[PDB]
């Protein structure tokens, strides 16, 4: 789950 | 405190402004016809979908349609994500359970908020700019047919119901902070958030809906068969990917139905 990992990281 | 409650509940709608741009005010506005702005193409036969490809877009068209699907559904769970994570709350936790909220969420938010943009006769795409019919979507050749239609005879039923954004925000907030999704490590933390929107929810639907008692009992019966609606899709979709050679499936996607018990 590494992508919604990175989405609720970035921003 | 109410007062506390009432101010969670409209950072919580702000939060949802900010991040969902079309709302279910907005899409009713379209929906009916109250708007100025040029109305939705309208989609009801392949001949139609040929013609609005340039209004909608900046067997294979059952698959095409599919690929559409898959598509905003990528954008929701972005949109969403940005959601979750302006509650209260939220971003402290662990970030694996964050992980875990969002696998397990997402796909009850979006079944809850296609709703929003569905009437009986078909839904809005393309942020509004374009208009499926659902007896169009219903005759796609299998198994494509029956993977949209469930999501029309849940939205007639929720839509019944008569929310507001400014429900709908608490009620996508409690459904996203759900203590018990499988793999959870801190449950207690996640449990209390949900425990103070759940009394915001309850507020919310008193002073909102003073008519209808019986909203919030519903509302939280409509979160348990979310999951069960979420199943058969997981399921008719495995099945699909599964029966049909030329279908890719989207990276993120796939990851949300991976493990996905
Ligand atoms: C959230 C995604 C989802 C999941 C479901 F299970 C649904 C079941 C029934 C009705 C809509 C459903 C939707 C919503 N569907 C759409 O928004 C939706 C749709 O609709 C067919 C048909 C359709 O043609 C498209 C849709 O949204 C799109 C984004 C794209 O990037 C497309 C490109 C570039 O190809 C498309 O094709 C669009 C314009």
């Amino acid at each position: 789950h590494k992508i919604l990992h990175r989405l609720l990281q970035e921003g | 405190e109410s007062a506390d409650l009432r101010a969670l509940a409209k950072h919580l709608y702000d939060s949802y402004i900010k991040s969902f741009p079309l709302t279910k005010a907005k899409a009713r506005a379209i929906l009916t016809g109250k708007t100025t702005d040029k109305s939705p193409f309208v989609i009801y036969d392949m001949n139609s979908l040929m013609m609005g490809e340039d209004k909608i877009k900046f067997k294979e068209v059952a698959i095409r349609i599919f690929q559409g699907c898959q598509f905003r559904s990528v954008e929701a769970v972005q949109e969403i994500t940005e959601y979750a994570k302006s509650i209260p709350g939220f971003v402290n936790l662990d970030l694996n359970d964050q992980v875990t909220l969002l696998k397990y969420g997402v796909h009850e938010i979006i079944y809850t908020m296609l709703a929003s943009l569905m009437n009986k006769d078909g839904v809005l795409i393309s942020e509004g700019q374009g208009f499926m019919t659902r007896e169009f979507l219903k005759s796609l050749r299998k198994p494509f047919g029956d993977f949209m239609e469930p999501k029309f005879e849940f939205a007639v039923k929720f839509n019944a119901l008569e929310l507001d954004d400014s429900d709908l925000a608490i009620f996508i907030a409690v459904i996203i902070l759900s203590g018990d999704r499988p793999g959870l490590l801190n449950v207690k933390p996640i449990e209390d958030i949900q425990d103070n929107l759940l009394q915001a929810l309850e507020l919310q639907l008193k002073l909102n809906h003073p008519e209808s008692s019986q909203l919030f009992a519903k509302l939280l019966q409509k979160m348990t068969d979310l999951r069960q609606i979420v199943t058969e899709h997981v399921q008719l979709l495995q099945v699909i990917k599964k029966t049909e050679t030329d279908m890719s499936l989207h990276p993120l996607l796939q990851e949300i139905y991976k493990d996905l018990y």
